RNA sequence: UUCAUCUAGACAGCCGGACGGUGGCCAUGGAAGUCGGAAUCCGCUAAGGAGUGUGUAACAACUCACCGGCCGAAUGAACUA
């Protein structure tokens, strides 16, 4: 067995195009159709929002593994109707994600992160949400981060 | 400027009267992921404070009045060196510090960490790179379209900065011997410094 | 003349790095810190800008700001005549 590693940025729960699948995977004797279907299955919850999908090619099995992306996870929690490219381009996002949810994403992302504290990882994910530009608990992630820094949002550090 | 000067001085003071022992860690040739990872491993156990030699020297000279020990630490902070404060067993702190070492590739004009040889093995490339092989005068024959170095050659070693030629040779050889990592010059402990060794 | 930087190391040069999350999101035909659009996000920070630019279809990759090491005491800018 050979330990191979390959990912992409195919859009979540949207069948991946063979023109964007074959060049990467096609060489190493692996079905692009299988890759796309597995990506969609793993992004069932992620449908519409693009997600990075690690593939461990251990002797030619297209076993997709969605790696948690902070921003995309934030949008999945934002719960906006799956982005309809057809109806309008560049669909904006305004999700009301609760502090509990942003903390949850922080716990699900700390694993591969570098934030000193759980509070630090929450600030990171909140900065990602700020980049997205949505309003969060009827407030901007910037002011939520400043509140955490100034010791207002008591974080459940567990 | 003076405000952040005082802030840095205060942080050094805090560590100096909050951590029983410290190590003098050299960060030469060391990337940023290195000391990030080292801090991650040391989290809780040790803290890392690195900075400007003159900065730390002046801070130490200004703390001399209250701490009459550190005049012996003054002559040890030279080059890219900082201080890893801790209250934990020196040995394990040291190995955790010196363990995280990333095998970076052999780059041009980069002092070789160790005696990089060209150890004979069926490397698997072609006359295009045999050009470089001959350029550095290593007898190499095209074995079934896969080069083999007949004779080992002492190309580079500790120091003797790796010229573009050797750098390219080792890159095509796909060897990353430049396992950069934070070193340790000396060890301060309860007002007593001793070498790492 | 006025305003600044500066032995708590000023400018120049050389050398080493210049991050994790993160190839960030959005997309751009293709952008991978940088044709690109909003914010210049958090952490680690000496430093690192979702980056300073280059390069590439994109890359891979460099490079600069930036930070260190050396160096040793001056330096920069706008003005006046």
């Amino acid at each position: 067995n050979e330990v191979k590693y390959l990912y992409l940025r195919a859009v979540g729960g949207e069948v991946g195009a063979s023109a964007a699948l074959a060049p990467k995977i096609g060489p190493l004797g692996l079905s692009p159709k299988k890759v796309g279907e597995d990506i969609a299955k793993a992004t069932k919850e992620f449908k519409g929002i693009k997600v990075t999908v690690q593939l461990k090619i251990q002797n030619r099995q297209a076993a997709a593994s969605v790696v948690p992306s902070a921003s995309s996870l934030v949008i999945t929690a934002l719960k906006e109707p799956p982005r309809d490219r057809k109806k309008d381009k560049n669909v904006k996002h305004s999700g009301n994600i609760q502090l509990d949810e942003i903390i949850e994403i922080a716990r699900q992302m700390r694993d591969k992160s570098f934030g000193r504290t759980l509070a630090s990882v929450t600030k990171e994910i909140l900065g990602t949400a700020q980049s997205v530009g949505c309003r969060v608990d009827f407030k901007n992630p910037h002011d939520i981060i400043e509140g955490i820094n100034a010791g207002e949002i008591e974080i459940p550090e567990n | 400027i003076r405000e952040k000067k005082a802030e840095y001085f205060a942080k050094l003071r805090e560590y100096l009267e909050e951590y029983k022992s410290l190590f003098v860690v050299g960060v030469d040739n060391v990337s940023s992921q290195q000391m990030h990872e080292v801090r991650k491993e040391l989290r809780g156990r040790a803290v890392v404070l690195m900075g400007k030699n003159t900065m730390v020297r002046r801070a130490i000279r200004g703390f001399l009045s209250d701490l009459p020990d550190f005049e012996k630490l003054l002559p040890f902070v030279k080059g890219n060196v900082g201080f890893v404060f801790t209250n934990e067993p020196l040995t394990e702190i040291k190995n955790v510090i010196v363990s995280n070492r990333v095998a970076a590739p052999a780059r041009a004009g980069a002092v070789a960490p160790e005696d990089i040889w060209v150890r004979a093995v069926n490397t698997g490339m072609e006359p295009g790179k045999t050009s470089f092989f001959q350029a550095l005068g290593v007898p190499t024959k095209i074995a079934r379209g896969t080069i083999e170095i007949v004779s080992d050659v002492k190309v580079v070693d500790a120091g003797n900065k790796v010229g573009q030629s050797e750098a390219s040779l080792l890159n095509l050889l796909n060897i990353s011997p430049f396992t950069f990592g934070l070193t340790v010059v000396q060890v301060y402990d309860n007002g007593q410094v001793f070498p790492s060794s």
